[PDB]
RNA sequence: AAAAAAAAAA
């Protein structure tokens, strides 16, 4: 998604709200921004619109070159081949100087990781530890959807390179900006996915009781029933707790969870019965002035 | 008991009283340690940030121009007079004084006619910082030796330096000392509702669970009674400081609960604790909600439907909402056949 | 949609405004006061008057031109056949008889003139529009349709009683009361534009040539439009904070 | 419904619907013949009826 | 803080707030057995006997106005004049 | 109506009957036909007094005063408030003098 | 283009100066207020870069009319931001002139340690300021601007005893206020408003300078 | 609004638009480029070397001591046009706006495509200086692009930097038209040219050479308030809530209107209803607390001692009196003489 | 009997 910023310090947005198929471990948002033209300082007149990158579990601001520099390309020639895929073209090579200007200083991939990992909640301490924290932001948060295992940084740097691509194309304008509204960028999340959410829900709690009971036994040296450790009201509970109520979660944290996801079902005439079983609720919440 | 009663069949044991005829009256809870009021805390270091932390004198002292023009500008307006003496104590560092610290002339005789100069004690006020309840000092210039750059402030030290302020003192403060003085902001003795406050909600037959004012109060007492049973067996000073943080946390989310950087008061049933300020502050609050617009006891409510057959000073009533519906007529010799054929 | 989002912030616009003035309230002597007593305003709408009793009036001097005004408002008495249609022979002898007549007259066009420059400089842009209560309009012709008014027979009001009654009506329709220069000078300055509208309609031309209105008409008149200038003053203790919201 | 008779004198002398008739806002009446009753009276008052 | 009656600066005509509040405390007077200053012509609503003594100016009712400045003026019935 | 419960005089009744300036119809509506209580009161601390309505004797336990003690009527939302606010450490001192 | 820009405003401003001494009360001629571009072009010179005329030259003294010896100053410094010297000099001048009132006339601004001598220096000697950009519009030419007149303490007794009114109650109007300002308002005085009115047609308030 | 000859030709009023209208580099230049030019008059654009041997044939400068970089302004010819500017004035601006560091120099007035060549000379005596570390150290070519930035993205030629858009026209009602009293007594209004500009600044508005000061208003009540008074700013929220009303045909009375812009103008400044506004007051605190803040509201009273004096509607309310108000605003009294003749 | 949520009417 491409999205332009009427306030702030972002001329504009690219958000991807990236997650590996049907998988725990939940969705990541990845933003590339361009820094506004509107910032009040002599040395960064001459710097101009600037490319940064919002990564997750970091709460600082990354240009997109020491990430690129991070994923295996310490040339400049290879990761314009990544963005910029005519060479012919002399805007995109214009917008692109103030990110190769502003990464200068780093030009090694253990300079790029421990330039990652300084930035990232709770740091590490002694570089390396850091730059295998930034490995764990480099394959299992950035982009889930295109590969999490080893030896992927290739088509990672080729779809971040793709989202650069697209937010120089708006930049110019030679691409429409993405609407928020359009609902070709929608999703219905029907009974499957809902309940394959609260079942996976119930499911690592189940694996947790069952192993904190076996590892209560286990210390003990005894051996233990397998029809004992599993305690069957959990899953039946959970479920029966969040279709009879509606909130979408845990019992002791439904504060969290969305409620009237599940609703009683209006038997007043065969048309309300009808009009119930096909309904389509947005959660944007019921008190937008945005029209 | 002595504060009031508990069932519709039971009499109050101070004024002897039903439900209806008693009031309910106050108890008092005596804290082992003195603890913040967390509504007071923003009135409070307003205060800390005008008077001294070591001689609890007021940075300019009251002799000033600048503070008679205050004085004379806000009469009947202590809070105007509190936000302009704070902005005159905004720029105040060091707790500048001394009778004898305007000699720069020679061969000066003294004078025995001399009004009195500032008393000041020679110490840097250090900065007050707040992330919550807990309340730090910081010093960027050094005082003597014997004092840390960093300390955390405890509320007996803030009650200690609130105490020893002088009634003039208060007065240009915008603190009436009749009424209210600083030092009573911080919370030693706190006041137990009655059951009229705090109703004990029964269900079926009896009350099973009380209200959640009832639980918190039970928390205040755990937490009192183990942070005296804690300083009377003389335990660790990591103890000590649990335990008021304990019963700070529990007296704050008595009486507040919404405030931003505190953890939240964790009820029962996966709820936050309603407060005092919950109870007021809102739109189905006591002000507004039982206030400013009460249920009424004589009235009805029902669909309309035209009639062009009534002139525009009549309505239409309902035989069922007529009988409901009752007027008190007083009995006059002019009627009085009519109203006795009425009963 | 229009209709969902908004009434949200129109209700807390009513609320606030409601409750910034909801102790605004017209005092026992004229002056607007809040809660605390502070002056708002000396009389309330700058006249004293209420809301409900007031007529969009039309003001005739104001976008008049020089000789239409000089035609329509000068009364000259030389014109003897005029006065011979106008006016009855009783009129003529008793106007002829007094010698403060034509100096009267004069008068009466002087404070025209004057009410006509007030009345341009306060209206620049020349509205001819004013709100004002007792619509003299429907009085005069109320006062035409009860007393049975012929417009084509000659009348009975010499016009120095026309300049005495209006004279004795504006002295009796007061607002600010009292014989202080302070009471006085807020006295016309409520009055100003009720007095103008009274001398450009109840001038010695129309009330003769034009309305042609008799005595007991003219009496009439001048006592139902004092006593619903009365009738139109706002009551002390009336809350207009709160109805102005 | 007022309990007595000084709020039910307030209720006759103030908020009775004759004395409702004009509005203080825009001095201007509040009620008007509205609907069928006002169709009527024009088509009542033509010049061939 | 008694204003004689030679100095009362106040209005001499009764406005609607004061009509209302004296036939509502005339009319529970009347219901509360109090002597009735007028004739009857068989009326039993006491605020119908209330406006027909007010007519008369019959109605022992001191109305005391608060000034803002918190000094009052007393004002008699018939002393004010009836408008409607 | 299952609770057999009143009408709603909310803000904006009382607005408009600011408005139409009834006085008394206000006070029927919010204190008279909601809520009426009496309070017994120390006329030196302004606060709550003991009332023994059976011996007929007060006492302020605050001020030990037993003969200056008057009486007020009010609603009883305005006595939770005013017990509310002495459970917040503020002293609403109703001054009857 | 600097000469005859800076003539035309060092016209305006001295008119609106002139303008401003005749509203308060000051003994002000005819010709000076109908003072012309070209009559300022002879009367003082058109180069103000070679001091033709000097910023120094446009002092203004102006004299009461009811007290001859009660007078005001008007000062032109040249000077952008304005420091303690030149407020120092004007008010040695006002020494040894025996003059209490004086207006100097900054271009930029001032220092806030001169802001604050003229704050001390205020009950024996009375100093006003003004920006040249507030002084290019005479402000109660406005037609959203009513008419404003300030009133003796004679006139201020008299309203307040037939209006039975404490000074706290009327209406206030801020002493930094440009309507204020231009006619030197200071504390406690009360200034009559008279404004044209669409009900009334005219209408006299009251407020208090504070 | 305009006065004299601006007000009834277009070009005067063109003149007066282009004299508002915020101009930048932006508005008016077609493209900008750096070059590298090693000798001046022989320089690498062959259209440049008929004009600039005339330039450098009598310099004020050395050609020597210039720096090789050169930064080509070509200008709009039709944006030149419009905004009526010339070439001097923009040497003019540019000199004024960077001092003695720059040279510039302009194209003839006839030519094909407007050229500004820019150029720094090096001050060889500033290049001696000492106390220069860690402050990004200069290369002339980013220099003259960081300079470049600057003037293209900042450097104001003409008008007010507060102001945007600005349009030109002719009202079509009496209501934006100057109406007179002609010779024959009748109102006359005249369609004289007027502006409308996004963006305010009346200081820089007024005080311009062709402007009517009179006429001339603003719908931002604050800058009202710092131009003209608190009067002038009754007067213009009157003005503005009549044309927000009269924008949809609603009609509201003159005094309910005029009790509100004087209830915001009675204490001197702008009284807004917000909780900034209503809560700064002076009434009393259940009054304030009915409002909005109530738990803040009673608390800052509780520690300032506020008296409520009972004044208010609402303090009766929540007392439950009948309030000193409408028909409640006197008291009723037995006339005891008046007890005449009964029954 | 309380609290929360959901569906609605004007
Ligand atoms: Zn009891
Ligand atoms: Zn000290
Ligand atoms: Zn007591």
């Amino acid at each position: 998604y491409v999205f332009s910023m009427k306030d702030g310090k972002y001329a504009f947005k690219t958000e991807i709200r990236s997650c590996l198929e049907h998988s725990s471990r939940p969705t990541s948002t990845l933003w590339v921004n361009m820094m506004a033209r509107g910032s009040q300082n002599i040395k960064k007149s001459a710097i101009g619109q600037r490319i940064i990158a919002i990564l997750p579990y970091i709460k600082q601001e990354i240009p997109i070159m020491i990430v690129f520099r991070a994923l295996g390309f310490v040339a400049d020639r290879d990761i314009l081949e990544h963005i910029i895929y005519d060479f012919d073209d002399p805007e995109m090579m214009e917008m692109v100087k103030p990110s190769l200007d502003e990464a200068f200083v780093v030009q090694e991939q253990n300079v790029a990781l421990n330039f990652i990992g300084a930035r990232g909640a709770r740091p590490g301490v002694t570089k390396d530890k850091r730059i295998k924290y930034a490995k764990e932001i480099l394959q299992k948060e950035m982009l889930p959807h295109v590969g999490v295992s080893d030896f992927c940084e290739t088509k990672k740097a080729y779809f971040l390179g793709y989202m650069v691509h697209r937010l120089l194309l708006a930049s110019l304008g030679r691409r429409e900006l993405d609407d928020r509204d359009h609902y070709g960028n929608k999703r219905l999340d029907l009974a499957g996915p809902l309940l394959a959410f609260l079942f996976r829900g119930l499911f690592k709690n189940l694996m947790k009781e069952v192993r904190m009971y076996t590892q209560k036994f286990i210390d003990r040296g005894k051996d233990f029933n397998l029809e004992l450790a599993i305690k069957t009201n959990i899953i039946t509970d959970g479920l029966r707790y969040s279709l009879a109520t509606g909130n979408w979660g845990d019992q002791k944290k439904a504060h969290q969870a969305r409620a009237g996801v599940s609703q009683v079902l209006n038997r007043l005439t065969f048309a309300s019965t009808l009009s119930h079983l096909r309904r389509v609720n947005s959660p944007i919440g019921r008190d937008g002035k945005l029209a | 008991p002595r504060q009031g009663v508990i069932d519709r069949t039971s009499r109050c044991q101070t004024c002897a009283g039903n439900m209806t005829e008693c009031p309910g009256h106050f108890g008092h809870i005596d804290l082992a340690k003195p603890v913040f009021h967390i509504g007071f805390i923003t009135k409070t270091i307003k205060i800390l940030r005008c008077v001294c932390f070591y001689c609890s004198k007021m940075l300019v002292s009251p002799h000033n121009p600048k503070i008679k023009e205050i004085v004379m500008k806000s009469r009947g307006q202590p809070r105007k007079r509190l936000a302009y003496v704070y902005d005159l104590c905004k720029g105040k560092t060091i707790c500048e004084g001394g009778e004898d610290m305007d000699l720069t002339k020679e061969n000066q005789q003294p004078d025995p006619n001399k009004k009195p100069g500032h008393g000041g004690c020679g110490h840097y006020q250090p900065s007050i910082r707040r992330t919550g309840l807990d309340l730090t000092a910081e010093w960027k210039h050094q005082n003597e030796d014997s004092q840390e750059k960093k300390i955390v402030v405890s509320a007996e030290r803030v009650w200690e330096i609130l105490k020893h302020i002088t009634d003039e003192e208060c007065f240009i403060l915008g603190m009436d000392p009749k009424y209210a003085r600083p030092d009573w902001m911080i919370v030693t003795v706190l006041p137990v509702p009655p059951l009229a406050v705090r109703p004990a909600v029964v269900m079926f037959g009896a009350a099973k669970n009380q209200d959640d004012l009832t639980h918190k109060l039970s928390d205040i007492i755990k937490a009192n009674n183990e942070l005296r049973k804690n300083e009377a067996s003389g335990a660790a000073a990591h103890v000590i400081q649990e335990n008021i943080k304990m019963l700070q946390f529990h007296v704050a989310t008595l009486v507040d609960n919404d405030m931003p950087g505190m953890p939240r008061a964790m009820q029962k049933s996966g709820k936050p604790l309603k407060a005092i300020k919950a109870r007021l502050k809102g739109k189905e609050g006591r002000i507004r909600g039982n206030l400013m617009g009460k249920r009424v006891d004589f009235s009805a409510r029902t669909v309309i439907t035209p009639d062009p057959n009534l002139r525009i000073d009549q309505v239409g009533v309902p035989r069922s909402i007529a009988q409901n519906l009752t007027f008190p007529e007083l009995v006059t010799p002019f009627n009085i056949d009519r109203m006795q054929e009425l009963v | 949609i229009d209709t969902a989002v908004k009434t949200a912030e129109t209700g807390y616009i009513q609320r606030r405004l409601i409750k910034a003035m909801e102790s605004v309230m017209v005092n026992y002597d004229g002056t607007v006061r809040n809660s605390v007593g502070q002056l708002i305003q000396l009389r309330y709408g700058e006249d004293g008057l209420c809301g409900e009793l007031v007529e969009f009036q039309n003001m005739p001097t104001v976008k008049l031109s020089n000789k239409s005004f000089e035609k329509r408002f000068k009364f000259d008495w030389s014109n003897e056949r005029l006065m011979k249609k106008v006016f009855t022979d009783d009129v003529i002898k008793e106007m002829t008889d007094s010698s403060e007549a034509i100096q009267e007259l004069e008068a009466e066009w002087d404070r025209l003139v004057s009410d006509r420059d007030s009345l341009r400089q306060i209206f620049p842009n020349g509205e001819s529009k004013v709100v004002l209560p007792c619509n003299l309009q429907r009085m005069i012709w109320n006062v035409q349709k009860i007393f049975h008014i012929n417009k084509r027979l000659p009348t009975d009001l010499s016009p120095i009683r026309v300049i005495k009654g209006v004279k004795t009506l504006l002295e009796r329709c007061v607002i600010v009361t009292g014989n202080d220069r302070i009471s006085k000078q807020a006295n016309e300055n409520a009055t100003l534009l009720f007095q103008c509208l009274i001398r450009s309609t109840l001038c010695t031309k129309y009330v003769s040539e034009e309305f042609r209105l008799s005595t007991e008409a003219f009496e009439w008149l001048v006592g139902e439009i004092e006593t619903r200038f009365q009738q139109a003053q706002a009551n002390p203790g009336e809350m207009v904070g709160a109805l102005a919201a | 419904v007022p309990q007595s008779m000084e709020t039910r004198a307030e209720v006759e002398n103030i908020h009775i619907t004759p004395r409702q008739i004009i509005t203080p806002q825009a001095n201007k009446p509040v009620m008007g013949i509205v609907q069928d009753t006002l169709t009527a009276v024009r088509k009542m008052t033509k010049r061939d009826v | 803080g008694g204003v004689p009656k030679s100095k009362r600066i106040t209005t001499k005509y009764m406005t609607k707030y004061e009509r209302a509040r004296v036939l509502g405390t005339r009319a529970l007077q009347i219901a509360m057995c109090a002597p009735i200053m007028v004739e009857l012509d068989g009326e039993t609503d006491p605020l119908q006997i209330a406006m027909k003594e007010l007519k008369q100016k019959k109605i022992p009712i001191i109305i005391r106005r608060y000034l803002p400045d918190h000094s009052y003026e007393d004002w008699s019935i018939d002393e004010l004049i009836m408008v409607d | 109506r299952a609770r057999d419960g009143g009408l709603r005089f909310g803000e904006m009744e009382r607005d408009c009957q600011i408005s139409h300036g009834a006085a008394q119809f206000l006070r029927e509506r919010l204190f008279e036909v909601s809520d009426p209580y009496r309070v017994h009161i120390c006329n030196f601390c302004g606060l709550i007094a003991i009332a023994n309505l059976r011996n007929n004797t007060f006492e302020c336990k605050g001020c030990k005063n037993k003969t200056q003690i008057s009486q007020v009527r009010l609603p009883y939302a305005a006595k939770l408030l005013f017990q509310e606010l002495m459970s917040m450490n503020i002293a609403p001192r109703l001054m009857v003098t | 283009m600097d000469d005859e820009a800076e003539t035309y405003k060092l016209w305006r401003i001295r008119k609106t100066i002139m303008q401003l001494s005749h509203d308060r009360g000051y003994l002000v001629t005819q010709d000076e207020l109908d003072q012309t571009l070209e009559q300022f072009k002879e009367m003082f010179g058109d180069k103000p870069s070679e001091k033709r005329p000097a910023r120094s030259d446009l002092i203004v003294l102006v004299a009461h009319n009811d007290d001859p010896t009660d007078q005001m100053f008007v000062f032109f410094p040249e000077e952008p931001k304005i420091g303690i010297k030149t407020i120092k000099t004007y008010c040695t001048r006002m020494q040894e002139e025996n003059i209490h009132r004086a207006i100097v006339v900054v271009q930029g601004g001032m220092t806030p340690s001169a802001k604050q001598s003229l704050v001390d220096m205020a009950p024996k000697y009375i100093l006003e300021q003004f920006l040249e950009s507030e002084l290019l519009i005479n402000i109660t030419e406005h037609e959203l601007v009513p008419e404003h007149v300030v009133m003796t303490v004679e006139e201020k007794q008299e309203l307040l005893s037939r209006y039975k009114l404490k000074e706290n109650m009327l209406m206030r109007i801020q002493a930094g206020d440009p309507v204020a300002r231009y006619f030197g308002l200071k504390r406690g005085q009360v200034v009559k408003i008279i404004r044209s009115s669409e009900t009334a047609g005219r209408y006299i308030s009251y407020r208090l300078v504070c | 609004f305009l006065t004299g000859g601006a007000a009834r030709d277009a070009e005067k009023a063109k003149n007066v638009l282009c004299r508002l209208e915020h101009t930048t580099l932006r508005k008016v230049t077609a493209n900008t480029a750096i070059y590298y030019d090693p000798d001046p008059q022989r320089t690498v654009i062959s259209e440049d070397q008929e004009f600039v041997n005339v330039y450098y044939e009598m310099p004020d400068f050395d050609p020597t001591r210039i720096s090789p970089w050169l930064l080509r302004i070509e200008l709009d010819r039709k944006r030149m046009t419009d905004k009526k500017l010339t070439m001097e004035q923009i040497a003019e601006k540019i000199n004024v706006g960077f001092g003695e560091d720059l040279n510039c120099i302009f194209n003839d007035d006839n030519a094909d495509k407007l050229v500004l060549r820019i150029r720094i000379m090096n001050n060889e005596e500033n290049k001696f200086q000492d106390e220069d570390e860690a402050v990004d150290k200069m290369e002339d070519d980013m220099f003259l692009r960081c300079i470049e930035a600057n003037m293209l993205s900042d450097m104001t030629l003409q008008g007010i930097e507060a102001i945007g858009k600005v349009y030109m026209h002719l009202p079509q009602t009496d209501s934006k038209k100057r109406i007179v009293i002609t010779e024959t007594g009748e109102f006359k209004a005249i369609g004289e040219w007027l502006l409308e500009t996004d963006g305010t600044s009346m200081m820089k508005v007024l005080s311009e050479r062709d402007v009517d000061p009179i006429r001339t208003s603003s719908n931002d009540i604050c800058e009202i308030f710092q131009v003209l008074g608190i009067e002038a700013v009754r007067k213009s929220v009157e003005k503005e809530m009549n044309a927000v009303l009269q924008f949809y045909g609603l009609y509201v009375n003159y005094r309910h209107l005029a009790l509100l812009c004087d209830v915001m103008t009675a204490k001197g400044h702008l009284m807004a209803i917000t909780r900034h506004g209503i809560n700064r007051q002076d009434t009393g605190a259940l009054m304030r607390c009915s409002f909005e803040e109530t738990v803040d509201v009673l608390m800052d009273a509780a520690a300032h001692a506020e008296t409520d004096p009972m004044r208010g509607v609402s303090e009766n309310i929540i007392m439950g009196q009948l309030p000193k108000m409408g028909t409640g605003c006197f008291d009723l009294l037995l006339d005891a003489e008046k007890c005449r003749f009964g029954i």
